[PDB]
């Protein structure tokens, strides 16, 4: 990494001197958990029929939302102290920190 | 294949699974689509699945100029030594700039108004088409960075392209450093949680870890559970846009025409100053326009955003609500009784444990949504952690963070200080008044409101070379 | 996993159960702290002549071993408090522990 | 390339270059073999590279039974009932079993003693026959089961094979943990470093990672300073065993035939014994028989194993000096002046900063080796802090912990718990005389030592099912 530099690369890169990957783009995510896979290293919860979660069922992420998340729209309930700015913002934000890719 | 077209679960789809009785997809063998994150070593069996960030971990603005650099030499306007971002040579937003078009295989945009033939918008992260919203403040950045460059060659003469681009460049990074530590973090994580996880900066620390952590991906998602089922649009004095005001979220997703045809950004940037955001609350968690209708225009069916949250943090292979307290030094619930107790909301535990059967497989983003909000936050306490915990390392980890000795000068660091989005959208749009600091607080016309010119402008003087 | 069992698995697998790989052989070494590469990636220290390590010149390993690790033998110290027993379970303990592949 | 014929510096060889005026190899032309570790995620351009480990973490006796299913299996008695190991079918010493014999290609055994014509030893971990003493330790072991099996079958008629195996098998893993936790470990890290980084066992936790970790397996290798330049042969009044009782170390690397044709374990058993282990000193670290002769009837040259483990932290990207002592939250000197104190040898802080530069480049080896020791203990803080918390990992993240509820019954865990390598030794072997408890500590005959019929053997009573 170069000796001196007045500004970030496009890439990240370089940004940490000893560890030059960490942070810069196309890099795995960091795990601060061990990983749970169906099998220990790769089939998500819910792949395999029948196959238990630490001894129950995996709960279909449609039906957990359905049950727990829907609710009536004339129930929504305006943030007094907040504005819609402020949902745009962490989006913004989240748009600088993070995208995951997948196969198109 | 095509996880948008089938069913089938064959790599690389991990399609959602249908409930009976769901009130909306009654055909129990159809399925919402989805397509399995790519993973960090494909095909290993040795490896344990991780996947990728595309983009740089660093508060950078990465989505302004990209994190590729194919990308961020084809953002910028190469055609003179300016230091320009490239502007869409198609159409202005009553004489402002707006982001060039992108050119996609089979461009989303495209399919919201077939008639309209308005591709989506090329910019530093692929998504700044997803909602009208984020297009405007993708825009707003981008004539910042444009404006603060040609200031600095009025300034500086002899500065060349390259330096112009990235002085620019660097004070963008640091405008959305400061937005987000001193306004936007503090209302998400509330003062408590402010204090613990984000205390005072000392210096660089390049022993802090500045990856963005897989969890992260997910718990910061505590975002969907903020958006409102419209676009609010507001013409000059903070009326309602005729005569269409409020938009169904459903009908602006990848929505680029109405940027485009429909007035511009200005109605758009008022609409969001002047609207409350939704409150999350345990029996309002998020709407329908995200739970039924998503990306309702540019799918074989509406997706389920929530649903999608879910199986992501599967995909990922996150584990359960406990393990992520227990990480954060949080109790642990085991039975209802006592998941009642940290929700403060029995029925809601009780709800949960239907689904889950025990808080141990509660999914992160389910039970960080679920808990009640910390005094002044917008997130409980598992979120607060995860959130506050991922900043920190952001800060403290980043050789370029703005107040870092060597970046920038002490005058240089005076007058950032003062920097505000209220002024940001002032400089780069039509819009005369403005909110009150703090804007991700005020939310009332005309009571949060004051006029652009009781606003100071950016003191660039110290940016002057000797 | 099985719901239950009775005994270790010979390859440690499902010892953990929320993570079963973790501990079986033939799995990625936990990382404490992010590597540090010549490249950021996987050169190692010293591959590359006249690239430097937190600037300063990487040793020559045979180098450090000579002018440190060397000693004539006559001045070598018996330990009056271990027997190499102590040296010998060490070697037998590491390799109920660790093995790291290398290609033939 | 081929890395052990060739100093080309190609994948996968990573070969020690020669410096100028060395002390034995004065052609700078030449090298020393090295073979870079093979890659969890080969030809990745995404992945930081990172290592494999092809054995359980599990303090689990792996180095006995094996870590995979094929070889498990292979090294069991497959021709009855009484799950036994399977033993020499050429070999035996004094009327007890041998290991069995493997099948390597190029087996370097056989080049130790071109006419003997003795194989190297297959057992559960590949390098059992790296030299006489560690082979006579996988014997004992491997003699131990047997005995076990034996006795529970009396105990336990209906037990099959199978089940006889696998109980033989977890008293021995108990015994690999009892032995390692109780009596090795706090002469490894003195009192004050056992009571910090392994407190008393409470219960499994399973949040707890029972990974190694990379950096591990270059620290543990601290052991290599206690290596003597000798195997010595005592025999049974613990006289040296004519006509050669101290055999240079250069002449037993995988030198098999010597435990087959020279008197079996029992003359090697007694050296470890009554023979003092070689201290650590800063000016006396490592000795010639492997800094300069390691493996050299096995190969085109003699390897260095002192420069091998700094090579090989490097070739597994771990970070320097500097790093590893803030991780372990130890001061991090980066002045000479600094180190010196923090060896409290100005002398070996001049030596590192004149190889290295910087105290931030140490390697983790060097740097860890050249720390004064711990009072009571063979390591000093910082090797201290990073055996003892992979060994605490290893305990509390294990759900078969001899100790943990539910693995062995009360009544099993205090006949476990009188249980000893000495006792062990004169179980297995013809030595009537055997180290006085702590085995680690004793080291001279006759002070040190007692006869086999004055240790109480293994209670096998509470392990009747009746
Ligand atoms: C079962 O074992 C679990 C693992 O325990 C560790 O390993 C074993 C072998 C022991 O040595 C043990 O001492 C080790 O801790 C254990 O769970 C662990 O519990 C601790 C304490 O609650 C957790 O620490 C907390 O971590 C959060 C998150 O930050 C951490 O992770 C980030 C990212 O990697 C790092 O950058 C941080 O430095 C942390 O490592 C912190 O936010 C939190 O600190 C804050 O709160 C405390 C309390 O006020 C303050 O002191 C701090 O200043 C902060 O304000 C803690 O540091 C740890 O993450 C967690 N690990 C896991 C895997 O869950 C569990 O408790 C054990 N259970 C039992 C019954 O033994
Ligand atoms: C620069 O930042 C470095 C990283 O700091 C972390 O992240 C920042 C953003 C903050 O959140 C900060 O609070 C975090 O610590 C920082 O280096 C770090 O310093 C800490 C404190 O000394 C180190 O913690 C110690 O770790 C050792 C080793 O064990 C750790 O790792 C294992 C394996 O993963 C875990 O299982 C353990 O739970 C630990 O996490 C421990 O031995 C030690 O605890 C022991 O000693 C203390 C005191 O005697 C006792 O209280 C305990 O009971 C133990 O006996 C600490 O837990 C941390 O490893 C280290 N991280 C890195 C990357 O080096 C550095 O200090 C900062 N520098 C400055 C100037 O700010
Ligand atoms: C206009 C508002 C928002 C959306 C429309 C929207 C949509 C999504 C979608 C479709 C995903 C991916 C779903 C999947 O896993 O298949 C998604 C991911 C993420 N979001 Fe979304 N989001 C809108 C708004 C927000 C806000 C306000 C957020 C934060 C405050 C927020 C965050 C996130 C994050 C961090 C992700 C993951 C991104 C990644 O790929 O790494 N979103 N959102
Ligand atoms: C007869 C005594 C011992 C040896 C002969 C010996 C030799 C080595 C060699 C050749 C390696 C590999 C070097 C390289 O990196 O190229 C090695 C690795 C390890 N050792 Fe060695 N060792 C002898 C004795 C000990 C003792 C007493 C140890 C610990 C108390 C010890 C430890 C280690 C460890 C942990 C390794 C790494 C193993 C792996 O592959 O992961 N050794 N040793
Ligand atoms: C580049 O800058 C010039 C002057 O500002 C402008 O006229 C031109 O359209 C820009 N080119 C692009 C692609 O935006
Ligand atoms: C689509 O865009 C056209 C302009 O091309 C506009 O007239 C029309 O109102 C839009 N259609 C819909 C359904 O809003
Ligand atoms: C298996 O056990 C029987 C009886 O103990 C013995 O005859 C035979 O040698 C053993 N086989 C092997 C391969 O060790
Ligand atoms: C090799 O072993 C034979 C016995 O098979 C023995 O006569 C000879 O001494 C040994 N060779 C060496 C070099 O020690
Ligand atoms: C939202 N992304
Ligand atoms: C040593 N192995
Ligand atoms: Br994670
Ligand atoms: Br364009
Ligand atoms: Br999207
Ligand atoms: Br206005
Ligand atoms: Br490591
Ligand atoms: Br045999
Ligand atoms: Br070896
Ligand atoms: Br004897
Ligand atoms: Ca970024
Ligand atoms: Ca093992």
């Amino acid at each position: 990494c170069p000796e001196q530099d007045k500004y970030r690369t496009i890439t990240g890169m370089c940004n940490n001197r000893r560890s030059p990957t960490l942070g810069a783009s196309n890099r795995a995510f960091v795990r601060w958990l061990p990983a749970e896979y169906e099998d220990g290293f790769s089939l998500p919860y819910g792949w395999t029929p029948g196959v238990k979660r630490n001894g129950f069922p995996v709960a279909l992420a449609r039906a957990v939302s359905n049950e727990i998340v829907r609710f009536p729209t004339d129930q929504l309930t305006p943030d007094q102290e907040r504005s819609l700015m402020f949902m745009q913002w962490g989006q913004l934000l989240d748009h600088d920190l993070d995208f995951t890719p997948e196969p198109a | 294949v095509n996880c948008e077209t089938s069913c089938v679960q064959q790599p690389p789809c991990f399609p959602l699974k249908i409930p009976p009785n769901d009130p909306r997809i009654k055909n129990q063998a159809d399925c919402i689509p989805f397509f399995r994150s790519c993973p960090a070593c494909p095909g290993s069996n040795i490896t344990i699945r991780n996947q990728i960030n595309a983009l740089t971990s660093f508060v950078d603005a990465s989505m302004v100029y990209g994190s590729e650099e194919p990308l961020a030499r084809n953002l910028r306007n190469m055609s003179n030594q300016l230091g320009l971002l490239a502007v869409n040579q198609r159409f202005q937003d009553n004489g402002r700039a707006l982001l060039p078009f992108d050119n996609l295989h089979d461009d989303p945009c495209l399919l919201t108004n077939r008639s309209a033939r308005i591709p989506c918008f090329l910019a530093g992260d692929t998504r700044s088409s997803e909602m009208p919203e984020l297009t405007s403040m993708h825009t707003l950045l981008l004539r910042e960075h444009n404006r603060l460059a040609t200031e600095l060659k009025s300034l500086n003469p002899r500065w060349d392209g390259e330096r112009l681009y990235q002085e620019a460049r660097k004070i963008v990074g640091a405008m959305v450093q400061i937005i987000t530590y001193r306004d936007y973090l503090p209302l998400v994580l509330g003062p408590t949680a402010m204090r613990k996880y984000l205390p005072t900066y000392r210096s660089y620390n390049d022993s802090v870890d500045p990856r963005i952590a897989n969890v992260f991906t997910n718990a910061f998602r505590y975002g969907h559970t903020l958006i409102q089922p419209f676009m609010f649009r507001l013409d000059n004095r903070y009326q309602p846009m005729e005569p269409n005001p409020r938009v169904p979220l459903s009908r602006v997703f990848f929505a680029s025409w109405r940027v485009v045809l429909e007035g511009g950004i200005d109605p758009i940037l008022r609409g969001l100053m002047a609207t409350p955001a939704k409150l999350n609350r345990q029996n309002q968690i998020a709407v329908d326009e995200i739970r039924e209708r998503l990306f309702e225009q540019v799918m074989r069916i509406g997706l389920d955003l929530p649903a999608l949250n879910m199986q992501r943090s599967r995909d990922h292979g996150l584990p359960g609500y406990n393990a992520w307290r227990r990480f954060c030094g949080l109790p642990q619930p085991e039975t209802v009784g006592q998941l009642g107790t940290v929700l403060r909301n029995l029925k809601l535990a009780r709800k949960l444990m239907e689904q889950y059967g025990t808080p141990n497989n509660i999914d992160i983003w389910m039970g960080g949504v679920s808990e009640p909000l910390k005094r002044k936050g917008r997130v409980g306490p598992l979120l607060a952690c995860i959130i506050g915990t991922q900043f920190r390392k952001l800060r403290d980890g980043d050789r370029f963070w703005w107040e870092n000795e060597g970046v920038f000068s002490m005058q240089q660091r005076q007058a950032l200080a003062q920097i505000s989005l209220p002024r940001i959208i002032c400089d780069n749009t039509g819009i005369t008044t403005v909110s009150k600091n703090n804007i991700f607080m005020s939310n009332s016309y005309p009571r949060d409101f004051v006029n652009c010119s009781t606003l100071p402008a950016l003191n660039l003087a110290s940016w002057r070379e000797a």
